[PDB]
RNA sequence: UCCAUUGCGACAACGAGCGAGACCCCGGCCGCGGGCGCCGCGGGACGGCCCGCGCGAGCGGGAGGACGGCGGGGCGAUAGCAGGUCUGUGAUGCCCUCAGACGCCCUGGGCCGCACGCGCGCUACACUGGCGGGGCCAGCCGGCGCCCGCGAGGACGCGCGGAGCCCCCGCCGUGGCCGGGACCGCGGGCUGGAACGCCCCCGCGCACCAGGAAUGUCUUGUAGGCGCCCGCCCCCACCGCG
């Protein structure tokens, strides 16, 4: 805060994981543009980090912005813990990870493929576009 | 006494006060928790420890004779759980952290225990009182 | 006297009489205590609400929308905030204000439907005090709450922006422009 | 949590015996289900609620509604005096407007003069009746065609 | 000898519960005293259809069933083992009031 | 639709919105957010410096709303 | 300073009790319909059971050396789980018979089972009461009367009420259901007693000389 | 669910009742709905106006 | 004239009765008594006073008073409907089923399935606001300590006990945005013989800018807004009684 100028690197607009970023926003609001990243986990690593968070991102020296990329890859070992994860005891590695852009799209297409060979209830009903838990049909969600 | 002066700037000072003086320190847990179900993002601030640590104290020392337990401080500090499509209910505080709280408040003596709880101890009214009256002025 | 009951613990309510001669004995100033808020029990008679104090029915009208009904508090704050606004602009007390405006907003005809014959056949008529006041009151809140409706500016400025206007006549503000209409389409009827 | 008419209230055993004998006058205020009790004494003009001054009382915006009767009668006889209320029941506003009625009866016994005590009355009643007087009016019963006292359940003709 | 003995009262109807209490109150003054406390009303409630079918207008019974009780546990070292039957059996029979004794 | 910015770019900050407030009786957050196009949160620090250096004054105060008066004349 | 957890069993010790009651007026209705059963109370004397019967003629229920009425509480108590020898009876005796609808309605059900018709019973029932001293009987006899196409026809002869609290003191009512060949004939009685017991009843004034 | 001591004590009786399950019912009536529990009365509502007033359950305000 | 076939005053009618009122419960003011716990018995208000009218019954205004002119509920006339209920019952007439059973008991499935039309409700469309921290008061009535765990929950051990809105300080700054929270993907627990049921955590982040022809409810502690208890219940309330 008491940042009212412009600094001399003020930068207009970020871009990072392909995703594109102003800096007129707070820093943690943000980053939750980013598919992967929200408001509790961006509080967490950014802290981690030993970066200010009610700061506008447009000031946001790329020294901090790498060591952020160091905390999103590795972020096991930088103290975060494995309950604030999207990915919790994967099916195959049977370990934990976080995935962000480009990884979720890839990922979420695979489970489905798991899912239609193995010959389910789920797969069945996501092929022709129902609901999956056992909220009712029938009454209302109709044109 | 301390309820002759209003409880807004007694908790603050009194949080500056214990966080110089080293009488309490925040654990490793507090940087990535909320204080509640019904809450929904984490403190904004870095001191929101001492603050409870202030609040919890007068409410100690304002029963007095009687004994309050964890989970009858939690309800103190209960909110709303809203998004949910659904009339909202209330709902209770957590417990740990008071329970820390506590628990470094009477490995200093400034509280003490009984049948049931804990209550505040003379030298827990001594000290709050003489902080009372010199942030009087 | 001995206890100026000062609103708010500011302006006095000694030099604050209403120009107007119908609609003087409708408007209460010398009582209002510091507070625009009083539990009694007005409007069980057919004449009673003629004394309470100007200010408080204004406040009563500010929570209106089933949104924010049953909060007075924040209103007399509200009203406090515009008080403090006027003064600083036009330098005079507010009070004499609001009563200029309650006077010059309000109409003096209306439009009724008596003269059947299978259509409108209305007929111009006159307008009793009471109603005056209570149509003003209402009209400067409302005015005031469609500007400040997904709007960034406060409720409390569009309410002293209508306030000035109508007490100066002028037909900027949304107030005056009604009563004008509701003039027009009797005048036409009459 | 409080009750209102439970006997730990009415009697104030809340202050301890010996001083408890000290307060001469008792008196009573009530709006809604709200109660005050007032134990009023001779000192030097103090005020309390709930062991809480009336400079510090909390809605903060109506401090001037408890304290009306000071400013209206005059600080005089309440400098005289020294009281020490408590009360218990429904709502903030409530307890406020309670209070002050509790204020202005308890003042009006202390005097013993019936004839100042009329001339206080005239004197305070004008300026507002609710101030000795209790308003009556109270909560009201629901019914079973619908959620509320009067209104009722939406009906669908077709 | 002192058995610290008190006696409970229950009734469903306010008439026979003074007059029961009036009627130990003359009968205990001498054994020691027998003041009575006055218990909040316990009030059941059940609100029911008032049809068996589910038809018409939705209308709802409301019964209840208030229970009044006094307890006199005046006798206390006042009253022997012996000295609480004489007045209990010198009170009136009335038909439906339960009493029960404890020390 | 419309954009404002959040942070002043240099030179801005003096070359006008401090000129321009100093010439004015009265002020608040939003008035001077919707006359120079800037947000409200800019607004709230400029205030903070200019009370600190004397210009203006606090006339009500409170969380929702502060409004100012110029002490320079 | 109380504790809500133990007064508990005071309060469902006597609601137990007069459930208990109510089997009891269910059993005897349908049991003494011979005796002119009533009504029934209860005593619950820690010691023992003490049941006080009203019934018309009570030598019925009696029993030669009281055998009926000693083969029904050894019954009694089985069932209610009490050790017999405390589970004592008492019988009571109504003398204005005319005054209670119980009596009255079992009397005509009696009648009808023996085939008269409807139209003598009823009045006889009406001059047996109004002989008692009342003000008003009422009765009613609903159902297949004829080939088909039930209906009722009610008989009166003096003044009754029908609303107010007063209807709960001085209106006497009971009914009973009547199976037959035909189908089922549904039966009820009311009378009307203003001077009952020692109450007055309101809206009535007394003057003097 | 054994509403009085009375009424128990602990080929096909391998599988003649033993789906062991609540079998809460009224005790005049014997229907297994709606059935109030409270205050341990187990009456079904229908099978409750009629005795209500011999039990001392009234009708007032 | 009256809310009232409520009354006055007349009349080939005279004299009675039911319904209406009276009555019962609750609340508001005062007194006596008793008192583990505020609960038992009574007084008080009656178109009574003054002024206007009116033959009269009764109408309008002002007082003094806790309360002023049917304060909220219960009961509910004669006559009747081819209204609903044989699936509430050891209430039932006449029919149908009755040893490969429509009896009774076991295992699974279903009553919930979804291109579609509409009935009562709930959540929102934002600044008279959302988020974070703190202070504080209810009533039908009411159970708590200590230790683990982010939490939901759990192990032990004893009898003891109450909230949302609101108020104060800050952040956001008109952007389908930090408004809104449907849908979906990993994971941790509870009930139970048994999850398809219900709770919690990280991520994804649907419609929606105040709503056409049409239509419902409401006069003082009322509408509306805010939450809290019981019922049914192994678990579960956007429902219902309060």
């Amino acid at each position: 805060m008491t940042t009212i100028v412009q600094p001399n690197d003020y930068r207009d607009l970020l871009r990072m994981f392909n995703t594109n970023i102003q800096g007129k926003v707070v820093l943690e609001c943000a980053l939750v543009g980013i598919k992967g990243i929200g408001r509790r986990f961006a509080n967490v690593a950014l802290k981690k980090a030993n970066i200010d968070v009610h700061k506008r991102a447009g000031e946001l020296t790329a020294a901090e912005e790498d060591a952020l990329m160091k905390v999103l890859e590795d972020p096991l070992s930088h103290g975060i813990p494995a309950w604030m994860l999207n990915r919790n005891n994967d099916f195959e590695s049977g370990k934990d990870m976080h995935i962000l852009v480009n990884t979720i799209a890839s990922t979420h297409r695979a489970d489905l493929e798991r899912l239609r060979k193995t010959r389910c209830e789920r797969g069945v009903r996501h092929h022709h576009n129902l609901k999956v838990r056992g909220q009712h049909t029938k009454s209302t969600g109709r044109r | 006494s301390v309820t002759r002066v209003p409880a807004d700037v007694f908790i603050n000072s009194f949080a500056a006060h214990l966080k110089n003086r080293g009488i309490i320190k925040c654990p490793a847990f507090t940087d990535y928790v909320k204080t509640g179900v019904s809450r929904q993002y984490a403190p904004r601030d870095a001191d929101w420890f001492y603050i409870k640590a202030a609040s919890v104290i007068r409410h100690f020392y304002i029963s007095g004779s009687h004994s309050i337990g964890v989970a009858g401080l939690a309800r103190k500090y209960s909110s709303l759980q809203k998004g949910k499509t659904t009339p909202h209910h209330t709902k209770r505080a957590s417990c740990k952290v008071i329970r820390s709280i506590v628990s470094q408040f009477l490995g200093q003596k400034l509280l003490i225990a009984g049948e049931r709880g804990r209550h505040i101890s003379p030298n827990g009214r001594k000290m709050v009182e003489d902080f009372a009256e010199g942030l009087q002025k | 006297m001995s206890l100026e009951v000062a609103l708010f613990n500011k302006w006095p309510l000694t030099d604050v009489k209403c120009q107007d001669e119908s609609l003087e004995a409708y408007i209460s100033i010398d009582n209002h205590s510091f507070v625009p808020h009083s539990a009694g029990r007005w409007s069980a008679k057919r004449f009673r609400k003629a004394k309470c104090p100007v200010v408080e029915r204004l406040t009563n009208s500010l929570m209106m929308h089933g949104r924010n009904s049953g909060k007075k508090l924040m209103a007399m704050k509200t009203v406090g905030e515009a008080f403090e606004l006027i003064n600083l602009y036009t330098g005079k007390n507010p009070v004499q204000v609001l009563v200029d405006a309650v006077a010059n907003s309000g109409p003096r005809e209306d439009s009724c439907r008596i003269g059947k014959g299978g259509q409108v056949r209305r007929q111009s008529v006159d307008v009793s005090p009471l109603r005056r006041v209570n149509i003003g009151i209402y009209n400067i809140a409302t005015g005031a709450r469609k500007a400040a409706f997904r709007k960034v500016r406060p409720f409390a400025e569009c309410l002293a922006e209508e306030i000035m206007n109508a007490a100066a006549g002028a037909d900027k503000s949304y107030a005056i422009s009604q009563r004008n209409s509701v003039e027009r389409i009797a005048v036409s009827n009459r | 949590m409080a009750k209102g008419n439970r006997r730990d209230l009415l009697e104030r055993n809340d202050i301890e015996v010996r001083e408890r004998d000290k307060y001469t006058v008792h008196t009573l205020g009530k709006k809604k289900n709200s109660v005050a009790v007032a134990f009023v004494k001779a000192g030097k003009g103090d005020i309390l609620v709930n062991n809480v001054p009336l400079a510090l009382v909390r809605p903060e915006i109506l401090r001037t509604k408890v304290s009306e009767p000071i400013m209206i009668l005059g600080e005089s006889l309440f400098k005289g005096l020294d009281m020490n209320i408590k009360v218990a029941g429904g709502g903030h506003v409530s307890q406020i407007y309670a209070v002050r009625q509790a204020i202005s009866r308890g003042v009006l016994a202390s005097v013993k003069d019936e004839a100042a005590r009329s001339e206080l009355r005239a004197k305070l009643v004008s300026y507002d009746r609710q101030l000795v007087v209790s308003d009556p009016r109270r909560c009201e019963a629901k019914k079973f065609g619908g959620r509320g006292a009067r209104a009722r359940r939406q009906k669908s003709y077709r | 000898m002192h058995q610290k003995y008190t006696i409970i009262v229950v009734g469903k109807d306010l008439k026979l519960v003074e007059r029961y209490v009036k009627s130990i109150v003359k009968e205990g003054r001498a054994f020691g005293i027998s003041g009575p406390c006055r218990a909040p009303v316990r009030r059941l409630t059940i609100t029911t259809r008032k049809s068996p079918c589910g038809e018409g207008t939705n209308t709802w019974h409301r019964f209840e069933l208030r229970m009044y009780k006094r307890t006199f546990w005046v006798t206390c070292g006042g009253n022997d083992i012996s000295t609480i039957l004489s007045k209990t059996v010198v009170i009136p029979g009335i038909q439906v009031t339960v009493e029960v004794e404890e020390p | 639709k419309v954009d404002y910015p959040t942070l002043f770019a240099d030179e801005a900050a003096m070359n006008e919105a401090l000129k321009f407030i100093k010439n004015s009786k009265c002020i608040t957050h939003t008035q001077i957010c919707e006359r120079l196009r800037v947000s409200v949160a800019l607004a709230k620090r400029v205030m903070r410096q200019l009370v600190k250096s004397g210009d203006f004054a606090i006339v009500s105060k409170s969380s929702r709303m502060t409004i100012f008066k110029n002490m320079t004349k | 300073i109380v504790r809500r957890d133990e007064e508990n069993v005071y309060y469902s010790k006597y609601l137990n009790d007069c459930i208990m009651e109510a089997e009891l007026h269910e059993f005897f209705s349908r049991e003494l319909v011979d005796a002119g059963y009533a009504s029934c109370s209860l005593c619950r004397t820690i010691d023992s059971i003490c049941v006080i019967i009203q019934c018309a003629e009570p030598e019925v229920v009696m029993g030669d050396n009281h055998y009926r009425l000693h083969k029904i509480e050894y019954l009694l108590a089985g069932r209610f789980m009490c050790d017999p020898k405390n589970f004592n009876i008492w019988v009571d005796k109504i003398i204005k018979r005319g005054l209670s609808a119980e009596i009255m309605v079992d009397n005509l059900r009696a009648k009808l089972e023996e085939a008269m018709p409807i139209r003598r019973a009823a009045y006889s029932i009406i001059r047996t009461a109004m002989r008692a001293g009342a003000a008003g009987c009422e009765v009613i006899v609903a159902g297949k009367l004829r080939a088909q196409r039930a209906r009722a026809n009610k008989f009166k002869e003096g003044c009754l009420i029908s609303t107010g609290h007063p209807k709960r003191i001085f209106l006497a009512e009971a009914t009973r259901h009547i199976k037959m060949r035909q189908g089922v004939i549904g039966v009820k009685v009311r009378i009307y007693n203003p001077n009952i017991r020692g109450a007055v009843m309101p809206d009535k004034i007394e003057i003097g000389a | 669910e054994a509403d009085n001591i009375n009424l128990a004590s602990g080929m096909r009786e391998t599988e003649f009742c033993t789906h062991i399950a609540h079998k809460r019912e009224c005790r005049i009536c014997g229907n297994y709905n709606s059935v109030y529990r409270k205050y341990g009365l187990f009456i079904c509502r229908r099978c409750f106006k009629e005795n209500a007033g011999k039990i001392g359950f009234v009708k007032l305000h």
